[PDB]
């Protein structure tokens, strides 16, 4: 079988990036540049596109990886510019379907460095349409402008064959992505989402993540309900015996 | 009921041991520093095997502990685990939580990561006794095995026609040398794993695609300029 | 994936009372038929009789009979064969689906434990025989005829029969629950004894079935593991393993149910007692129940409502509404990606140095980094010197070790050029 | 009272009386105390007057299935409120199934005494047990 | 056991009414002499008693006491509408200094209605009544009725003391400062209040 | 808890939404229970607080065509061999003799159930062959239309 | 630094691990003065 | 802590917390002045009692 692939990553109105699309590689994509180039920003934007759960997203420095820094800030807000921003993934499914998943990010006005995230998906987009252009409107002389979610919905609905969906919960977002062969595990419960984010977070910083090795049992071995049922049966028996004894 | 419990735990443990032992042969002697191979050690814990035996055959002998109004079932299990096998010397953790932990079958197996460091055989992998590159390689091996296991488990729910996408990251790749990066590349391609790596210097000039980013201050704001790179010219 | 298979199959089933009765009569006659053949001449008679019993005449007898037979034939219930000599010039036979539908209702009642015991004994004999045949061994054909034809079919059929007995017991449990429920409606306080007996007999029957099941589960498992051990006697016995892996679960599964059902029933039982201890104890004469029923029926003739505490909820301050940042960001769109190429000068230099140095390994000549570096750096301009030295060292240290490094005598910093470049390395001796 | 007071709706009385019936009804013994809202509605319509009970759901109902669904939804809402009152417990994982509690017996306080209904109603209202509507 | 002074405070015959009004969210200011003195005296223990409920007994800088529910509050919580906070800020503004010459501490529903209409933006007013409305009689009547309802809701909280009669004319207490903004050195209270409201 | 999931999946495959998934699933399960297709048991701890099991009629219907339509002669031979062994054993046990209980446990429990079941299985194999004959006739008839 | 960077100023020490006489040994080479 | 923070590089957490302990020396003059104040308070309390 032909495994699906991540074609490209698009960044809109990000810190440093206005509208930039990196075409990913079949095997390895490398990013270089002096300190502060913005590679970590690209990684963060990708992972935000993958797991938009705001509770999990925490972009600590590679130094103090997992060491509590008490900054009170997850670091995502400072990585976005004012206004609308987008982070999208084009994926070729094993069914050879081009699906553009993505999220609209937006800073929340106020002293708190808080952000709002709204996921979305597009199916059936023609292979000739690039997300960078799809998400921007050419206004002025070579001066494209970004358009909000409502405008994007209007633009896409006017097209033929493209199906756009907007999710009210990251749960359905993950469910749809899993349905299209994008996620290995079905993140039905919040614990599954936490484990998934733990895996990608350990990968990003690389190496032996303390939490992983500490819960390797939970991460590898599957949960069994028969043992739980048997223990509950024994619990009920013991409770009845105690009732009788008392 | 206690006998039936112990039996089902034993069967589940045996099945999981067999599955993991079969999976172990999915590794092909990765070369990272002095680490020559990575392996998963699964073993039923004798401290817990004794507990299973007591539950399955000698439940009544310790009823005095079970039927105490002071102890809940989790606390009763914890106290019983304390009674027999008293040399483990658990820490300051409370009886309630340790009992609750005892109620999960997975706990009964020691599940550890072994590495064939140099010529010392297979040794337990402790971050405190491994170089940075060795630890990074071992962690990547663990993560790839975990994602493989997740894919395998979901093979039933998913349709027969879809293979989920595979992708991982590695920031500050400069911590790895050329040999380690070549080994990582060969592993990822053998496992059809996509990788996104970062390093200040182009550490992988002759494989995959590469980009270089330069940040320019420009009219009191910033812009990132991206340039593709090619192996030869 | 089976959903599309079912969708394209297009199967669906329909049996009105008359069609079902005709099918049941056909099954009964086939059971009492001598040689198991049914000509349509008797099918028409059976349909006439069933329609007469049901007392309905939509059309003539013949047209109704023909329509029903054709419907059942196309509904995969009967198979027709053209034989002119047969009465009616056709012969009809029940199809597997028809047999299943008919016997779903018609089977002899089978809850007796003597049955379960005899199937277990038959299974024991056949399983032991197959295990011994496998252990003895043989060629591929012998392996087949001893472990694949006899074992597979027999064990599958009889385990299915045992499971069917368990399902029949499940049906009997359901029927006894319904009987208890109906009895408590008719006698109330006087059915307590009847219900307690029925519970007693059902519990005893369940316990005896569990005992009979466990009477042979362990030894059958042992024989199955023996067959597993003997299976590996040939490379083509893969399929056998499947059975030796499949026939495991079923057996254990069966035993599981034998306990699980009791675990359920012993639960349900308690509830019944609780009901008797709670529902009827305070309503011995049931008068409260009828009076409640009439109150429900005639409530709105005196509509009354109860009073409950409704303390106020602690009103709180709404957090400030969150307003996002909107600025209509605009900017230049990136151009097409440029490209740059990597310089392989260092690769060429490394190849040069490796070729120049391989002679030392070939001849096992003692290598002195000082002199070699001093000689070789003269060929390059000063700014490049460093980028050479490093590379050379990288090439040199792969070739053997220096024995002096274990002497405890530090080496000196030998100069390798002008301008002040120095090197510290012992002579490389042990290649 | 220093703590405010409130009275259940007439539909709440219907569902509570029905719930008491189910607690005392042996026909549903197989359920073992676990009941679904659908069964509760079926029993309610069996014992009550379908259309004349529906009249309260909407004044202009005449058996329209839209109003039928409206009555089903109203019954579900009243069941949730009673759950809030402790008369019924949703199952540790299921909000579509529930187990009855003995508290429902209060819905029969007007009939627990074998006397004339019109005197017991006055006694209760005097005691504050039940106000009228 | 129990703290002795806590037992004394709970046993006091004033405790039932005050407890009911607190659990109802009412704010106890300096006007309620007996209740305010009781809370002043026994705060050190009522704070613990109401912290047992995962609620905080807060004495505002103005002085009035109230209960703030935490996320784990054991007292069924509720949230004021948007119109409720808007009206609260309007009254906080009206707790003004020229107010003394304007209404002498006694306002009428008409004052609040006119202030709300003139001061608030049209979009929020429509959001209150309904989006599709645009300057109509029925919509304005419904808005006035909702204004009266929220005024009653505030009265329940002790924010507004009605002058005793069916007619709508009341007085504003100091506790209304809860809706108010923080005061900085030299800031005009009017300006900061209006900036918050806008 | 798994029955509802299965009904959701089948309904999704069939692409029809008359009502919500939950209501359709509940109606179908209840209909099958009352139509004598499933048996329900109340167990609170079970996912969904209920345990369902196929009834004999349901087992028979399902296996109407999703059983193997077995035509291999090796099968028929192995059932015949099993029958031969059991029948000979029962005949020898009867010939040896015994008391009423021995007569029962040797000629009524073992013989009756086993022989009935396996003769029914052999008849079922013959019926499956009848189905195959019908299918081959239809295949010939369709082929002659095309070539 | 694992060979990635080559600071021209100061002392540099190239290390390589090997097995000699069935023991792990770090062959060490030194350079300095460049620049 | 200083040495290891240098070794691993980055904004060390403990150093960040105890910045005041690390970058500021301990002055004995203030402690002596406070001791004198405490002695004066002790004398005042003795006189009052
Ligand atoms: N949340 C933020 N707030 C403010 N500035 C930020 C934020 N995130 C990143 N930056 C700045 O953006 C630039 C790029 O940061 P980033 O961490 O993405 O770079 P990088 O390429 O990964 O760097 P390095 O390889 O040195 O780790 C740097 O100037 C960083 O200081
Ligand atoms: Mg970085």
């Amino acid at each position: 079988i032909e495994r699906g692939k991540f074609r490209s990553l698009t960044l809109v109105n990000w810190n440093g990036f206005f509208a930039r699309t990196f075409d990913l590689d079949e095997l390895v994509t490398t990013l270089s540049g002096g300190n502060g180039a913005g590679k970590s920003t690209t990684m963060a934007a990708f992972v935000t596109a993958l797991i938009p759960d705001l509770t999990l997203l925490h972009f600590r420095n590679t130094t103090e990886a997992g060491a509590t820094s008490g900054s009170r800030d997850k670091g995502l807000h400072g990585k976005l510019r004012a206004g609308v921003c987008y982070s999208t993934l084009d994926v070729i499914n094993s069914r050879h379907q081009r699906v553009v998943v993505g999220v609209r990010l937006q800073q929340v006005a106020g002293r708190d460095r808080k952000v709002d995230i709204k996921p979305f998906m597009i199916q059936g987009l023609p292979t000739a349409i690039q997300p960078t252009q799809l998400l921007t409107e050419n206004v002025g002389e070579r001066q494209a402008r970004v358009l909000p979610l409502n405008e994007l919905k209007d633009r896409l609905d006017e097209m033929e064959g493209v199906q756009f969906k907007q999710f009210n919960s990251i749960t359905d977002y993950h469910a749809q992505m899993f349905d299209l062969g994008v996620i290995p595990k079905r993140l039905r419960s919040a614990s599954d989402r936490s484990k998934f984010y733990r895996l990608i977070e350990a990968s990003l910083y690389g190496g032996i993540s303390s939490a992983i090795t500490r819960s390797l049992r939970d991460y590898l071995l599957p949960e069994n309900s028969g043992v739980r049922k048997a223990f509950q049966d024994m619990e009920a028996a013991l409770r009845e015996n105690r009732i009788t004894l008392e | 009921s206690s006998k039936s419990v112990a039996n089902i735990i034993r069967k589940t443990i045996q099945r999981e041991q067999n599955r993991i032992r079969m999976l172990n042969q999915g590794l092909q002697a990765v070369s990272f520093g002095q680490v020559r191979g990575v392996r998963l050690n699964v073993n039923v814990r004798e401290s817990h095997a004794i507990l299973l035996d007591v539950l399955s055959e000698q439940q009544e002998q310790h009823q005095d502990l079970f039927n105490s109004q002071r102890l809940t079932f989790s606390e009763a299990m914890a106290k019983l685990y304390q009674r027999l096998n008293p040399q483990v010397d658990m820490g300051q953790r409370l009886p309630q939580t340790i009992g609750e932990e005892l109620l999960d079958y997975r706990n009964y197996l020691e599940l550890d990561v072994e590495v064939n460091r140099g010529s010392d055989g297979w040794l337990k992998a402790e971050s405190g006794a491994l170089s940075t590159g060795e630890a990074i390689g071992t962690g990547m091996s663990i993560l790839v095995m975990v994602v493989q296991s997740w894919e395998e488990e979901s093979r039933r729910l998913r349709g027969k026609d879809i293979s989920p996408c595979r992708l991982l990251f590695l920031d500050q790749a400069a911590r790895l040398d050329a040999k380690s990066i070549a080994t990582l590349f060969e592993l990822c391609e053998r496992l059809q794993m996509q990788l996104i790596i970062a390093a200040p210097e182009n550490i992988s000039p002759e494989k995959g695609t590469t980009y270089k980013l330069v940040r320019k201050v420009f009219k009191n704001h910033e812009h990132v300029h991206v340039v593709g790179l090619r192996g030869f010219g | 994936e089976l959903v599309s298979w079912a969708r394209k199959n297009d199967f669906s089933i329909s049996l009105p009372v008359e069609r079902l009765a005709f099918l049941m009569a056909i099954a009964v006659l086939n059971s009492e038929r001598l040689d198991g053949e049914m000509s349509e001449g008797e099918l028409i008679d059976a349909f006439r009789e069933v329609c007469k019993g049901f007392e309905q005449t939509a059309e003539s007898v013949a047209v109704r009979a023909n329509n029903a037979i054709n419907d059942m034939v196309r509904q995969k219930l009967l198979n027709r064969f053209t034989s002119e000599l047969a009465d009616g010039n056709a012969i009809y036979r029940l199809t597997p689906l028809g047999i299943s539908i008919s016997d779903y209702y018609i089977r002899q009642r089978e809850f007796s434990t003597l049955r379960l015991s005899m199937q277990l004994s038959i299974v024991a004999n056949e399983l032991h025989r197959a295990a011994e045949a496998a252990e003895e061994g043989g060629d591929e054909f012998h392996w087949h005829r001893n472990v694949f034809a006899p074992l597979k079919y027999s064990v599958a059929e009889i385990f299915d029969s045992i499971d069917m007995s368990q399902r029949l017991m499940d049906e009997q449990q359901n029927f006894v629950k319904e009987d208890i429920a109906a009895l408590l409606n008719q006698d109330w306080q006087a059915a307590i004894a009847n219900c307690e007996q029925l519970l007693s007999e059902t519990s005893g029957t369940l316990r005896e079935l569990q005992d009979t099941l466990e009477a042979a589960g362990d030894k059958l498992q042992a024989n199955l593991l023996r067959i597993q051990d003997a299976n590996m006697g040939s490379g083509g016995s893969e399929l056998v393993d499947k059975l030796v892996f499949d026939l495991q679960s079923k057996l254990d599964r069966i035993i599981s149910w034998g306990q699980q059902a009791i675990d359920l029933w012993i639960g349900y039982d308690r509830h019944v007692h609780k009901f008797i201890r709670t529902a009827i104890d305070m309503d011995k004469n049931r008068i409260f129940s009828q009076r409640l029923r009439q109150s429900v029926q005639h409530y709105f003739d005196n509509p009354w409502t109860l009073t409950v505490a409704n303390a106020e909820r602690l009103l709180d301050m709404r957090d400030e509404e969150l307003a996002l940042r909107n600025e209509e960001v605009t900017g230049e769109l990136p151009l097409e990606l440029e490209y740059e190429e990597f310089s392989e000068i260092n690769d060429q230099l490394a190849a040069m140095i490796e070729k120049a140095l391989l002679v030392y390994q070939q001849e096992q000549r003692p290598l002195d980094l000082g002199a070699v570096l001093r000689d070789y750096l003269a060929q390059h301009p000063l700014p490049r010197h460093f980028d050479v030295a490093r590379i050379l060292v990288d090439q040199a240290v792969r070739l053997g070790v220096a024995e002096a490094d274990f002497s405890g005598l530090p080496a000196e910093w030998l100069a390798i050029n002008d301008y002040g470049a120095k090197v510290q390395a012992h002579v490389i001796d042990t290649y | 009272t220093l703590i405010p007071r409130s009275v259940l709706s007439e539909l709440d009385m219907m569902v509570g009386k029905i719930l008491c019936y189910l607690y005392l009804s042996p026909e549903r013994l197989a359920n073992q105390g676990i009941f679904t809202s659908q069964e509760l509605y079926e029993e309610l319509i069996s014992l009550a007057d379908e259309g004349k009970l529906m009249k309260f759901v909407n004044q202009r109902s005449s058996g329209s299935d839209l109003d039928k669904q409206k009555l089903q939804e109203k019954v579900r809402t009243t069941l949730n409120r009673l759950r809030r009152l402790g008369m019924v417990y949703f199952l540790p994982n299921n909000n579509n199934k529930f187990t009855i509690t003995e508290a429902v017996f209060r819905f029969g306080a007007d009939v627990r005494s074998g006397d004339d209904p019109r005197e017991i109603q006055l006694r209760m209202i005097r005691d504050g047990e039940a106000m009228p509507v | 056991f129990m703290p002795v002074k806590l037992a004394q405070a709970l046993a006091n015959s004033l405790f039932p009414e005050l407890d009911s009004q607190l659990r109802a969210g009412r704010h106890i200011g300096i006007d309620d002499l007996d209740n305010h003195a009781f809370l002043m005296d026994f705060q050190e223990q009522l704070e613990e008693f109401y912290a047992r409920y995962n609620v905080e007994l807060i004495r505002a800088p103005e002085g009035f006491f109230y209960l703030r529910p935490r996320s784990t509050t054991l007292i069924p919580r509720s949230v004021l509408s948007e119109l409720d906070m808007m009206v609260g800020k309007i009254l906080c503004y009206l707790y003004l200094s020229p107010e003394r010459l304007a209404n002498q501490g006694i306002f009428t529903s008409q004052e609040l209605y006119e202030e709300l209409i003139s001061l608030a933006d049209e979009g929020k007013l429509m959001k209150f009544v309904n989006q599709r409305s645009s300057g109509s009689d029925l919509d304005k009547q419904k808005l006035q009725e909702k204004v009266r309802t929220t005024l009653n809701r505030l009265r329940r909280l002790g924010m507004v003391y009605f002058l005793p009669n069916n007619n709508n004319k009341f007085t504003i207490t100091e506790a209304v400062f809860r809706f108010g903004a923080d005061v900085r050195s030299g800031d005009d209270p009017r300006e900061i209040q209006l900036r918050m409201i806008r």
